[PDB]
C-alpha cells in the first residue's frame, strides 16, 4: 500500500529504470503492475509481476525490451525499459493488488485495486 | 502370436500409451494457458491446476462404481472415453481467441477440464481391470507380464510427452497470438485415436458382465454388520469370529466373502498414502539439490530441471530388466517373492534412496575453496545412485501393486480394488499438498526425516502384510 514511482526524461533511444516502493503492508502479499497513460489516451498495460516475481508478463507492444523485477525485502520493484522510441512518452503508473482468488485478467486495471501516482517519462 | 497372450491386449496398451501421451501433453501447458492466455493470478492458476489434478486422482472411485455395479466395463470405458473426447473438444474450443473473450474462454476451459477429469477417472482403473480380465485365471504368470508392459506403456508415454510437448508450444501463431489451440488439439486427436484403437478390438475382447449392484450390496452389508452389534442392553451372539459373520441372515455367503476380501485389502492399503506422499517429495527437493552441484559433465551441459527426465527413462530400463532377469534369478533359488515382499523391498529401496540423497546433500554442504571454483563440488553425477534406487523402488512397488490389486479382488468387484489403489495415490497427493507449505527445515535434515518416515511406514506395512490372509 502507498505505492510510489520514480523516473524522468530520457534520450530518444536511451533507457530508464522506473521504481516502485511500498510503504506499508508487506510487499510479499501484492501482485504489481505497470500501466501507462499517454496524453489524451487511455490507461494501457505495460507489465505485470506476480508475488515472489516468479511470473512476469509484458504487453504486446513492450517497446524494445521491458523487464520487471522486485525484491520483497524493503519492498521495492523495478522496470527496465531499454530501446525507447519517441512514442511511449506517457505517464507510468504502478498498481498493486492483494493476493486473492479471482478470475479477472491480471493484464487489466480492474484487477489492481491501488494505483499509485505516476511519473512523467518523456522522450 | 504363439500362446498365453491374447491379441486383445494389443489394443489395451497402445490405447493406454496414446492416452497418457495426450494427458501429459495437456497438463504440461495447462498452467501456462492460465497465466499467458487467460491472464490469471498466480494464486488462481495454481489453485485451479491443483484442484483439477486432485479431482483427476479422486474420480477413479466414480469410474469403478459405474463400471462394476452397472453397465459393465468396456461400456464404461467407451462412454467415458467419449466424455474425455468431449472435454478435449471443449478445452481446445475455449483456446480459440476468435469467439468470445475472457468469458467463453473461462467457461469452456473449466467445463473441458471437468469433463477431462471425469473421463480420466474411469478410464484409469477400468482399462487395467479389462486388460487383466482378458487373461484366464489359470495364466497368472502372464498377467504380471501384462501389467509390467502396461506400466511400461504409461512411462513411455510420459517420456515421449516430455520430449515432444515443447515443440508444439514453441513459436507457433494460431491467430495472431501464441498457438494454444494446437497444444490442446494434438492431445485431443491423440485421445481420439486411442479410443479408435481400443474400440477396433471389440470383437476380440472377453467382456464379462457385471454381477449386480455390487457397491450397493457391499454398503448395505457393512451397514447391517455394524448395526447388528448394537445390543446396548442385550446381546448373546452379535458377530463372532469376524465383524461380518452375523451380517449373514441376509446377504448370502458369496457376498460376505467378497466384502471380507475387500475390507482386508483396504486395511492393508491403509498406510500407502503416506508412502506415496513421501516418495512424491523428490521431484522438487532434488531440483534444489541439483541446482547446487556442477552439471557440465564435460560432454553435454545438463540443466537441473532436465534431470527429471532421468526417472521415466530409467523406468523403461528397469521394467524389462527386472521382470525378465532379476526376478528370474530370484526363482533359481527357493526365494519366493510373493508380491508382498516385493512391495516391502520397494519401500526399503525408496528409504535407502532418500538416505543416499541426504548423504549427497551433506557432501555438497561440505564445500571449501582451495571465478573461484569449489574443488569438492559434486558433478550432476552422484545423483545417479539415488535416482536408480528410487526408480527400482517405484517399479517394484507400482507394478506389483497393480498385480496384487487385480489378483486379490473378487470377480464381482475386480475394478474397485484398482480404484482403491488410485485412491491411495490420490490421498497421498493430498497429503503432499497439505504438507508442502510447512517447509522450515534444512535440506539434509528434511531428507533424513523423509528416509526415517519411509522406514517406519515400511515397517508398519510389513507388520500388516505378515498377518494378511490372501484370497483363495
Ligand atoms: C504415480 C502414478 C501412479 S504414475 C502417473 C504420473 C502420476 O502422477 N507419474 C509419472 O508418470 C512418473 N513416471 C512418476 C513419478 C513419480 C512416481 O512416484 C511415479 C511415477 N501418475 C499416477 C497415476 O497413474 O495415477
Amino acid at each position: 500500500q502507498l505505492v510510489e514511482s520514480g523516473g524522468g526524461l530520457v534520450q530518444p533511444g536511451g533507457s530508464l529504470r522506473l521504481l516502485c516502493v511500498a510503504s506499508g503492508r508487506p510487499f510479499n502479499d501484492y501482485d504489481m503492475g505497470w500501466f501507462r497513460q499517454a496524453p489524451g489516451k487511455e490507461r494501457e498495460f505495460v507489465a505485470s509481476i506476480s508475488w515472489s516475481g516468479r511470473v512476469t508478463d509484458y504487453s504486446d507492444s513492450m517497446k524494445g525490451r521491458c523487464t520487471v523485477s522486485r525484491d520483497n525485502a524493503k519492498g521495492t520493484m523495478f522496470l527496465q525499459m531499454s530501446n525507447l522510441v519517441p512514442r511511449d512518452t506517457a505517464v507510468y503508473y504502478c498498481a498493486a493488488a492483494r493476493r486473492r482468488w479471482t478470475f479477472k485478467a491480471t493484464n487489466t486495471e480492474e484487477f489492481y485495486e491501488t494505483w499509485g501516482q505516476g511519473t512523467q517519462v518523456t522522450v | 502370436f504363439g500362446s498365453s497372450y491374447p491379441v486383445s491386449i494389443a489394443f489395451i496398451v497402445v490405447n493406454e500409451f496414446c492416452e497418457r501421451f495426450s494427458y501429459y501433453g495437456m497438463k504440461a501447458v495447462l498452467t501456462l494457458y492460465f497465466l499467458y492466455f487467460l491472464h490469471w493470478n498466480e494464486d488462481t492458476s495454481t489453485s485451479v491446476y491443483h484442484a483439477f489434478s486432485s479431482l483427476c486422482y479422486f474420480t477413479p472411485i466414480l469410474g469403478a462404481a459405474i463400471a462394476d455395479s452397472w453397465l459393465g466395463k468396456f461400456k464404461t470405458i467407451i462412454y467415458l472415453s467419449l466424455v474425455y473426447v468431449l472435454g478435449h473438444v471443449f478445452k481446445s474450443l475455449g483456446a480459440i481467441p476468435i469467439l468470445g473473450g475472457k468469458m467463453l474462454h473461462t467457461i469452456l476451459s473449466l467445463v473441458g477440464l471437468s469433463l477431462i477429469a471425469l473421463g480420466t477417472g474411469g478410464i484409469k482403473p477400468c482399462v487395467a481391470a479389462f486388460g487383466g480380465d482378458q487373461f484366464e485365471e489359470e495364466h497368472a504368470e502372464a498377467r504380471t507380464r501384462y501389467f509390467s508392459v502396461f506400466y511400461l506403456a504409461i512411462n513411455a508415454g510420459s517420456l515421449i510427452s516430455t520430449f515432444i510437448t515443447p515443440m508444439l508450444r514453441g513459436d507457433v501463431k494460431c491467430f495472431g497470438q501464441d498457438c494454444y489451440a494446437l497444444a490442446f488439439g494434438v492431445p485431443g486427436l491423440l485421445m481420439v485415436l486411442a479410443l479408435v484403437v481400443f474400440a477396433m478390438g471389440s470383437k476380440m475382447y472377453r467382456k464379462p458382465p457385471p454381477e449386480g449392484n455390487i457397491v450397493a450390496q457391499v454398503i448395505k452389508c457393512i451397514w447391517f454388520a455394524l448395526c447388528n452389534r448394537f445390543r446396548n442392553r442385550s446381546g448373546d451372539l452379535p458377530k463372532r469370529q469376524h465383524w461380518l459373520d452375523w451380517a449373514a441372515e441376509k446377504y448370502p455367503k458369496h457376498l460376505i466373502a467378497d466384502v471380507k476380501a475387500l475390507t482386508r485389502v483396504l486395511f492393508l492399503y491403509i498406510p500407502l498414502p503416506m508412502f506415496w506422499a513421501l516418495l512424491d517429495q523428490q521431484g522438487s527437493r532434488w531440483t534444489l539439490q541439483a541446482n547446487k552441484m556442477n552439471g557440465d559433465l564435460g560432454f553435454f551441459v545438463l540443466q537441473p530441471d532436465q534431470m527429471q527426465v532421468l526417472n521415466p527413462f530409467l523406468v523403461l530400463i528397469f521394467i524389462p530388466l527386472f521382470d525378465l532377469v532379476i526376478y528370474r534369478l530370484i526363482s533359481k533359488c527357493r526365494i519366493n517373492f510373493s508380491s508382498l515382499r516385493k512391495m516391502a523391498v520397494g519401500m526399503i529401496l525408496a528409504c535407502l534412496a532418500f538416505a543416499v540423497a541426504a548423504l549427497v546433500e551433506t557432501k555438497i554442504n561440505g564445500m571449501i575453496h582451495p571465478e573461484d571454483i569449489p574443488v569438492n563440488k559434486l558433478s550432476i553425477a552422484w545423483q545417479l545412485p539415488q535416482y536408480v534406487l528410487v526408480t527400482a523402488a517405484e517399479v517394484m512397488f507400482s507394478v506389483t501393486g497393480l498385480e496384487f490389486s487385480y489378483s486379490q479382488a473378487p470377480s464381482s468387484m475386480k475394478s474397485v480394488l484398482q480404484a482403491a489403489w488410485l485412491l491411495t495415490v490420490a490421498v497421498g497427493n493430498i497429503i503432499v499438498l497439505v504438507v508442502a507449505q510447512f517447509s522450515g527445515l534444512a535440506q539434509w535434515a528434511e531428507f533424513v526425516l523423509f528416509s526415517c518416515l519411509l522406514l517406519v511406514v515400511c515397517l508398519i506395512f510389513s507388520v500388516m502384510a505378515y498377518y494378511y490372509v490372501p484370497l483363495k
